[PDB]
């Protein structure tokens, strides 16, 4: 459910339409009692303004904190503090297992709200430790994970998702599995591995019905953006376009649906202006990516690939119009992209052929073998050197 | 070093809308 | 059972008494052997003395929770002790009284538990104590003859 | 329900009919195949274009010359593939090999 | 008191050294002697025992506390590292030495096999006498290089370590061989005008007559490092070529040789080879002894890689965590990539002094060819036929005509490989779109097969040598 | 390489030697020879080997034989027995008193009876007169007699060897009716053991009413040796667990005093039991969506326990069809229905247009 | 190769130790 | 414990929606429950036709 | 010399050979086996070839000249020809019949899927499917469904009748009951099918009738097999009967056989499918 908060963060990250989301972002810490925490979440947003608060500036677009946001925070910590103490007292009276862990979570929330991040993490470990069912242990990891995802600090997210996945078969906490599927996909977007996200998301929709987690419909929409970015058309074709998920929702999909339709129609002018549209509505609406530069390279390389894959020759004009990006730009990107060999092409600009060496040929299979092969020799030498003396 | 692609993001979206008309 | 965490008296017990006999009596194992033998220090022997009345009471609850699994893990080591070997012979006023309940613990293991091993371990502790104690020992046997609960 | 059914019927028809015309390989012209297949010029170009990507005939379409080339059988890929497989397994191993080695120096 | 706590560890130090000598003396056990002697023993002797616990006044307590002057002088040798005739030539914190109270412990264990009673010191003739003497010096040199002692102490090392030895043996020459190299690094660091090279050359003649594999390998690598400092190019070029530099050498030896060979090759316009050895060198070099030279390899290498036309990553700068020191080189990386000369010339002169220390400055000036080369290289490879006019607008070259000569020269060098057709005026890529018709996939595989076979032959011989050495010497 | 060459060469000559069998030394004779009873062939009296002798091999011990000379080789603790074949299918026992049962009373009542005589049989002998005789587990299939028997085995620390009430179960060297003695010898050796004597007494109708009968005849003797030979009268380390479905419906041999001293009654399921048993199974199989275990327990109790096991398993099968990897509520509830109606259809037959 | 070397390193400790044990035994004798 | 002819009809209509997306698994599971109560007619002609 | 020596053993590994069944290992060196020649043997296991995948239960071959265990046979070898479905096989499939499509999917789900795939059932976490009891009207091709899935697996099928379970030498009959089930485990994936239990699953038996004694044992052993099978990957007994009143109502009941399937006696649609084949 708190997945909305991540959508607020994301849109300002690329500096375009930031203005409205900045305000909406600010409102969430009042409720929570998160004043201090906000500065930390602000960090994730980076490459745009997020600095102004009641305790800071009021000059830039990002929204000022209320006098009320501050006061609510004072209330919340007092109240949290009161709950923690109260919860322990009740624990002495009755069962040890359930009651005590609930108490430690109160302590972690209290430290997490004032801003003592280190303090919150030692407390959170305590929670995990205490003897209760595995099912109950999972419930406690999901809150910290969401919080972790917000800051986009990598370490926190790794730990939680990884243990959470183990427990499912062993406990038999299949019921928890539903929240978890969505949670695995969040992790998967969060590292610079959009590849994983594309396979992960598609699975997530079919196995999900409901058990205390964000709507079904929201995921499907999100599935399309990951699916396209990572996957090439034959994989994409089977999975989403023939598959159930995208069709059932129908509405609220047009940016993404326009992409799939255009790609089917195979008129590349139409696909490229929809690339841009799905980049602005969907892709920038995610905070996710520990280096944004990787996200941009993958969307351009994918679209490029489709155009080049279909044709061994194109005239330069058809290719250049289809992209809609500059001579300077096309060239500038192309030099980086070719090295990888996902494109594997070259531009005969003076006769006007866009030739493709073919990423399905002998030239390709060689490029990979050699590239891996040479580096392996250097490695045998480093191992060999240690062993003799 | 740092990828020129990032700087390219803002510039590439806008280019697309104009370019298609400008050149065939 | 030589623990200063309470099993014996480094200070006056009352908490483990009720609790321990049901599952397998842990309290009396360390109390009779370990405390007597390590400290024959007389101020420490007085705590045990105060404890002594409690010690008598332990026999009726112990007969309530009889059952072969409950009884077998509880005592193997009391059986083994010798008074002259803890050298608790060398203080007569307070150890002599500690022997009065100590016997009452042993008798259940000796016959009721039928195997050959329990009898033989049990013999060595009764004899040494009986000869040294004599006159008071005759009274001690009579108390047992009657039985705290009149069972088997 | 009807639309979906009709659509599945459409993708299959399109693939069956193509195989017969294409079959000689080499550089068959988009136009000669078009006539035989029982299609229009505009429609065939588009159908072929979708198909290369899908690899539903394993050819390449050349829009610069205006011919459809179908990929002929090439010499062995096998040689490269066995090398590729051997080198990847050795890379996993190297990572394990170094750690124990640390003990020496 | 203070020397009592570290006393436990001095007996430990003595255990490992005494054995090492023992081994050497019985025939050729050579392989086992060099692994023990270098990084392994040294990382422990200095760091764990002296620094960590505190008390560096246990080093001249270790090589003297009997009062041995030795039959050929080495009394001075021991003084200069630590405790010159006063409290500490660096760190004292010793209440017993041989100038504070003689004796408190015996690391000497009453037997000539590191040290022994004063009876040896004033005169002996034993066959145990050369063995202890060579050894004596290894123990001392261990603190010298780590702590970076300087001054007169540095100057007088050479005298004692060689020209007291001109007769050795294979066992003894190996030990001495290691001692000379450590002193040589300490010498290099001060940037003294007093000739480092002269001693190292004199030491070489002794190395060669015993015909000890070890002596040649150690001296030669250092002799190149000395040569770079003075900046006398011709002698180093010849010296590198002569070095066969054995396959069975310590890890620090391997990293340092490749590194020198790379510096030499880079100016030469053999940068493809220089960059591979230099990248390798950084990885291969340790965490402890290597640190002075190590720094220098990462700084130089960034310039050297550019010389090939490699574009070095940001991860390279961040990951060892040296990014600050590397910051100027980072600027050159940007300048090379863009293709415009004005930024490259400006940086070269301004950081000029800083570069000269590291020995980069001669390599920095070579990048002017490279500024343009690296930018034309990305553009020629990526595309097929592109105009000289495209190359010039993007790269910020003067003229298409200017860009045309520049590409011509590069294809002659053959690190961009192309043929230019100045008809219409494009630069054309070489490409066959099938390499199966050519031998190249086979040739690539075949090269690996030779390289692989070399590992098998190297491994069969190496494997038995240490257990064999242990058998004769007797193992518990 | 020398060694490898040698191994094959020696292997070739050593092996060529014809024959090599197995026997059992039933007994030894004053001629310092031993009688070997070769199991499907003639009996042979042979001299002791230098590898093993009369001191080394005690009576009614299985042995290896070498050559056509039927000389001793090694001692074998094993014997071909139908018990061996029954173990293969049995595999590894499972379950505990709690899963099956659910109520704290059920677990206490089984536990005291069974466990304590294995721990110390000497005590029991003293306690009454003689050692406690067979015990009887009976109940509805909502305690499941064979399954309970597997749950008991972990606690008691015995090797569960299930023993057929049949003694036509051997045809190894002859019928079991004939070779009652072998079953006994193996049983002893792999002590402690639980011999689960399963005779449900819903086999036979006239056999139950009467005292005579072939099945009755053979069964009676196998029991009588247990007393005569002793080791179920000197000891009870090996527990004879009889199983029947009712207090009284027993065959005359099983029923009579002196091979009985205990009969135990367990209830059929209740909501409270069904909760426990369903929970434990649910977690193993696949737990349902949002938990509705409570709902199903409240609504109605299981006919047997088997029925609750069946509901969890059946649920998992439907979810696969769906393209899921886990059950939902929709599957879990459907499973309940499908197992119970089918039971009620098979069991009832007064319902034709009645209730 | 690498496996035999890790073992070879362990053999080294025993083998060094032997030369030192002899030393310690020679010294105990000369000191009485 | 309940199936009825009218309950099946909801499931028949759900299968139809699933067929149109191009997904057989969830539909196949649902088909089973629906045909079983159907076997013995107990329904007006409209239900029968939907099940068919 | 090693190459010359290996030659010599190969010859022995090959014929002449005499078959047995290998029960169990008492040593890696030597093991205990039973022959078809009427001798139980202690035979040596050949060295410089594996003796550690020798150890499980399987058919085995012993050399005639040397009296040793030189090599192993599959568990497939030495099957009876007395037995059904090892000189027959079914050729039917789902397409070949029309109706009872609902019933066909249930049988298929239970029998066909675990054999082919052990992994799917594991991931979900449930115990693989138990056997299916088939009872219904005569001639609706209830058994036909059992044929169609059996054919699809491409694995061994052991098919026995009730009559084959009971004796062949008097009192052989209970022993035979143990044999059939274990034999299927050695050559698993496999299916065990019982056409008839018309006098075996009936509660009523005597012992005053000598004949009844073997039969009353076959029923008791069949109850047991179901217990031992559970909490493992062994699928239960798949059986065919005429009615639902021959079997016991309180010794066999659901969740010991997952699916107990009745075939519709009224079924309008099933008949529509029979006519449509003609169409």
């Amino acid at each position: 459910m708190p997945l909305e908060n991540l959508e607020e963060e994301g849109l300002p990250k690329n500096p375009d339409l930031r203005i409205a989301q900045l305000r909406f972002l600010l409102s969430l810490p009042e409720h929570r009692g998160d004043t201090a925490v906000r500065e930390e979440l602000m960090a994730a947003v980076r490459e745009n303004n997020m600095a102004p608060y009641y305790e800071a500036l009021c000059k830039s677009l990002d929204w000022q904190m209320d006098m009320d946001l501050l006061s609510k925070m004072k209330k919340a910590n007092e109240e949290e503090l009161k709950r923690l103490d109260e919860e322990l007292e009740d624990a002495e009276k009755n069962l040890g297992e359930s009651e005590i862990r609930d108490a430690m979570m109160a302590k972690a929330e209290y430290l997490c709200q004032i801003g003592d991040k280190e303090g919150a993490l030692t407390a959170f470990r305590k929670t995990y430790d205490k003897t209760v069912a595995l099912g109950h242990r999972l419930d406690i990891v999901f809150y910290l994970l969401r919080i972790g995802l917000f800051y986009m600090d990598n370490d926190l997210i790794t730990r939680n998702t990884e243990k959470a996945k183990s427990l499912i078969e062993e406990g038999g906490d299949w019921d928890r599995r539903n929240r978890l599927k969505v949670y695995q996909g969040l992790y998967c977007v969060a590292i610079r591995d959009f590849k994983q996200a594309a396979e992960l998301f598609l699975d997530t929709v079919s196995t999900f019905t409901s058990y205390e987690l964000m709507d079904y419909k929201t995921f499907v929409t999100y599935t399309v953006y990951v699916s396209m970015i990572a996957l090439e058309r034959p994989d994409l074709r089977e999975k989403v376009i023939k598959g159930a998920e995208i069709l059932e929702v129908l509405h609220s999909l047009p940016a993404v649906r326009q992409y799939l339709f255009s790609l089917y129609e195979c008129r590349y002018s139409v696909f490229f202006q929809s690339l841009a549209v799905v980049e602005q509505e969907m892709k920038k609406d995610w905070l996710f990516a520990p280096h944004y530069r990787y996200y941009v390279r993958e969307m351009r390389i994918h679209a490029y690939s489709q155009l080049l894959e279909s044709y061994r020759s194109l005239t330069l004009g058809y290719m250049a119009e289809a992209f809609g990006v500059g001579v300077e730009f096309i060239d500038q990107e192309l030099s980086r992209f070719i090295a990888a060999g996902r494109l594997h092409c070259k531009i005969d600009k003076v006769n006007e052929i866009v030739e493709t060496n073919r990423p399905d040929s002998k030239n390709w299979q060689y490029q990979e073998t050699i590239k891996k092969g040479d580096l392996l020799l250097n490695r045998v030498q480093k191992l060999s050197r240690v062993i003799n003396m | 070093n740092v990828e020129d692609d990032f700087s390219n993001q803002l510039r590439a979206e806008l280019e697309k809308h104009g370019y298609k008309m400008e050149t065939s | 059972m030589e623990e200063g965490g309470r099993d014996k008296t480094p200070v006056q017990s009352q908490q483990p008494s009720a609790t321990a006999p049901s599952g397998a009596d842990e309290k009396s194992s360390g109390k009779e052997r370990r405390d007597a033998g390590e400290k024959d220090k007389e101020q420490e022997l007085s705590e045990e003395d105060k404890q002594l009345q409690d010690e008598l009471e332990m026999l009726v609850e112990r007969l309530g929770e009889k059952d072969t699994s409950l009884y077998r893990p509880a005592l193997e080591e009391l059986r083994r002790q010798i008074r002259s070997s803890t050298t608790s012979m060398t203080s007569v006023p307070k150890p002599l009284k500690f022997l009065r309940p100590h016997y009452g613990k042993l008798k259940e293991i000796y016959e009721n538990m039928a195997p050959g091993e329990n009898k033989c371990f049990a013999a060595d502790i009764i004899s040494v104590l009986a000869m040294t104690m004599s006159g008071e020992r005759e009274c001690l046997k009579y108390r047992l003859v009657g039985s705290q609960e009149e069972l088997a | 329900i009807i639309s979906t059914h009709l659509a599945k019927l459409y993708d299959n028809l399109l693939e069956q009919n193509l195989i017969r015309v294409i079959e000689p390989f080499s550089r068959v012209q988009i136009e000669h195949i078009s006539s035989l297949i029982k299609l229009s010029k505009a429609d065939v170009e588009r159908k072929l274009s979708q198909m290369i990507l899908d690899k539903k005939f394993h050819g390449i379409l050349d829009q610069g010359e205006g011919v459809l080339i179908i990929f002929d059988e090439p010499p062995v890929d096998k040689t490269y593939e066995a090398a590729l497989e051997t080198i990847q397994n050795m890379s996993k191993v190297v990572d394990s090999l170094y750690n124990k080695a640390k003990k020496l120096t | 008191p203070a020397p009592q706590d570290v006393e436990m560890k001095e007996e430990a130090a003595a255990g490992s050294g005494s054995a090492g000598e023992g081994d050497g003396k019985a025939a050729a056990t050579e392989h086992s002697q060099r692994e023990l002697d270098t990084v392994t023993l040294e990382d422990i002797k200095e760091h764990v025992r002296q620094l960590e616990k505190a008390v560096s006044g246990k080093e001249p307590r270790f090589v003297l506390r009997a009062l041995r002057m030795l039959p050929s002088t080495s009394r001075r040798l021991n003084h200069y590292v630590l405790y010159k005739a006063v409290h500490g030539f660096f760190t004292s914190n010793n209440a017993t030495r041989d100038f504070l109270l003689p004796f408190l412990e015996e690391p000497m264990d009453t037997e000539a096999d590191l040290q022994f009673r004063p009876r040896t010191g004033k005169a002996a003739s034993a066959p145990l006498l050369p063995e202890v003497e060579a050894y004596l010096q290894l123990l001392m040199v261990i603190f010298l290089m780590n702590s970076k002692r300087y001054k007169e102490a540095q100057k007088i090392s050479d005298d004692l370590m060689q020209k007291i030895s001109t007769q050795n043996r294979r066992a003894l020459d190996l030990v001495a061989a290691k001692c000379y190299y450590y002193h040589a690094r300490v010498y290099e660091f001060l940037d003294k005008l007093d000739v480092v090279r002269s001693f190292l050359h004199a030491r070489l003649r002794t190395a060669t007559l015993r015909h000890d594999a070890d002596g040649q390998a150690t001296l030669l690598n250092l002799l190149l490092r000395n040569y770079l400092h003075y900046s006398l190019y011709d002698q180093a070029e010849k010296l590198v070529s002569k070095s066969v530099f054995p396959e069975q050498a310590n890890n620090n030896e391997w990293a340092r040789y490749l590194y020198y060979t790379g510096r030499i090759k880079a100016i030469q316009l053999e940068y493809s080879e220089a960059r591979r050895t230099m990248t390798n060198a950084l990885r291969k070099a340790p965490q402890h002894t290597a640190v002075g030279f190590k720094q220098t390899v990462h700084k130089l290498l960034i310039v050297v890689e550019l010389l090939l036309g490699e574009i070095p990553d940001r991860l390279q700068f961040r990951q060892p965590s040296l990014k600050r020191s590397l910051m100027p080189y980072f600027l050159l990386t940007q300048a090379v990539r863009t293709g415009n000369l004005a930024k490259f010339n400006q940086v070269l002169d301004q950081f000029g002094e800083k570069f000269q220390t590291d020995g980069t400055y001669t390599l920095i000036i070579r990048l002017r060819h490279n500024v343009i080369k690296t930018g034309v290289r990305m553009i020629s490879l990526s595309y097929s036929r592109i105009s000289l006019a495209d190359i010039a607008q993007k790269l910020q070259l003067d003229s298409p005509e200017d860009a045309e000569f520049i590409v011509a020269k590069a294809i002659r060098d053959g690190v961009i490989e192309a043929s230019i057709n100045h008809e219409k005026g494009y630069v054309q890529s070489k490409e066959m779109i099938d390499i199966y018709s050519t031998r190249e996939p086979q040739l690539a595989f075949h090269q690996r097969i030779s390289f692989c076979l070399d590992i098998h032959n190297m491994s069969v011989k190496a494997m038995r040598f240490p257990p064999k050495s242990y058998n004769k010497d007797l193992e518990s | 390489l020398n060694a490898k060459v040698r191994l094959l060469r020696e292997e070739l000559q050593l092996l060529q030697e014809q024959g090599s069998y197995v026997g059992e030394v039933v007994r030894a004779m004053d001629k310092k020879k031993v009688l070997v009873k070769v199991h499907p062939e003639g009996k042979f009296v042979v001299d002791v080997d230098k590898n093993i002798d009369i001191n080394d091999v005690t009576p009614n011990c299985r042995v290896a034989l070498r050559n056509d000379s039927y000389t001793l080789h090694k001692i074998l603790p094993n014997k071909v027995d139908p018990l061996v074949s029954l173990m293969m299918v049995e595999k590894v026992p499972d379950s505990t008193y709690e899963m099956i049962g659910g109520l704290d009373k059920q677990i206490k009542e089984i536990k005291e009876v069974i466990e304590l005589p294995v721990k110390h049989p000497e005590l029991f002998e003293a306690l009454g007169i003689a050692q406690p005789k067979g015990v009887l587990l009976y109940g509805p299939p909502g305690t499941g007699k064979t399954l309970l028997a597997r749950a008991v085995a972990h606690h008691t620390d015995c090797t569960f060897i299930r023993v057929s009430g049949s003694e036509l179960v051997q045809k190894f060297i002859g019928e079991g009716a004939r070779m009652v003695r072998e079953l006994f010898v193996m049983a002893r050796e792999h002590a402690p053991s639980i011999i689960f004597m399963d005779e449900i007494d819903s086999i036979g109708s006239s056999r139950l009413e009467g005292g005579s009968g072939g099945d009755s005849e053979v069964q009676r003797t196998m029991l009588e040796l247990l007393n005569q030979l002793d080791g179920f009268e000197a000891t009870k380390n090996i527990k004879v667990i009889m199983a029947t479905n009712r207090i009284d419906i027993l065959d005359s041999a099983l029923l009579r005093p002196g091979r009985i001293d205990r009969k135990i009654e367990f209830p059929p399921p209740n909501e409270e039991a069904r909760l426990d048993i369903l929970k434990i199974h649910s977690r193993k199989m696949n737990l349902t969506r949002g938990i509705n275990l409570r709902k199903i327990a409240e609504l109605m109790p299981g006919a047997s326990g088997a029925e609750v096991k069946g509901v969890c398993t059946e649920a998992g099968m439907y979810a696969l069809r769906e393209r899921r990897v886990h059950v939902t509520q929709e599957d879990f509830e459907m499973a309940v229905a499908k197992v119970m109606q089918k039971d009620s259809e098979k069991n009832m037959s007064i319902k034709k247009l009645w209730k | 190769m690498v496996v035999v070397y890790l073992a070879s390193l362990i053999r080294s400790v025993v083998a060094l130790h032997n030369l030192i044990n002899n030393k310690i035994a020679n010294r105990d004798a000369e000191k009485k | 414990m309940d199936d009825k002819a009218l309950l099946v009809e909801v499931q028949l209509l759900e299968s139809k929606t699933y067929h149109a997306l191009s997904n057989l698994p969830k539909a196949r599971a649902a088909l089973t429950s629906a045909r079983t109560t159907a076997n013995a007619i107990y329904c007006p002609p409209k239900l029968q036709a939907t099940l068919d | 010399e090693f190459l010359h020596a290996q030659e010599e053993v190969k010859r022995i590994q090959s014929i002449p050979l005499v078959i047995g069944q290998f029960l169990e290992a008492v040593d890696q060196n030597t093991a205990i086996v039973g022959s078809t020649t009427g001798s139980n043997y202690y035979v040596r296991i050949l060295s410089t070839i594996d003796r550690e995948l020798l150890k499980p239960n399987a058919s085995v071959a012993l050399h005639k000249h040397s009296n040793a265990l030189v090599d192993v046979l599959p568990p497939e070898a030495d099957s009876s020809i007395m037995m059904l479905t090892s000189d027959q096989k079914p050729d039917v499939m789902y397409a070949d019949i029309g109706g009872m499509d609902i019933q066909k999917q249930e049988v298929r789900e239970a029998v066909e899927l675990p054999l082919t795939h052990f992994e799917l059932y594991k991931q979900i976490g449930i115990d693989p499917p138990r056997g299916v009891l088939m009872y219904g009207p005569p001639g609706c091709g209830k058994t036909m469904l059992a044929k169609a899935v059996a054919h699809h697996t491409t694995a061994a099928f052991i098919r026995v009748v009730g009559s084959e379970f009971v004796q062949k030498y008097l009192g052989e009959g209970p022993r035979m009951v143990r044999d059939v089930f274990r034999l299927a485990k050695e050559n698993a994936p496999a299916i065990i099918f019982i056409d008839e239990i018309d006098a075996i699953a009936t509660k009523r038996f005597d012992a005053q009738t000598g004949a009844d004694r073997e039969v009353q044992r076959i029923l008791l052993e069949l109850l047991n097999q179901m217990d031992g099978f559970d909490q493992n990957v062994n699928v239960k007994v798949i059986m065919a009967t005429n009615r639902a009143d021959t079997l016991d109502p309180a010794l066999l009941r659901p969740g010991r056989l997952d699916r107990k399937i009745e075939f519709p006696l009224p079924d309008r649609r099933q008949k529509r499918l029979i006519f449509s084949t003609i169409t």
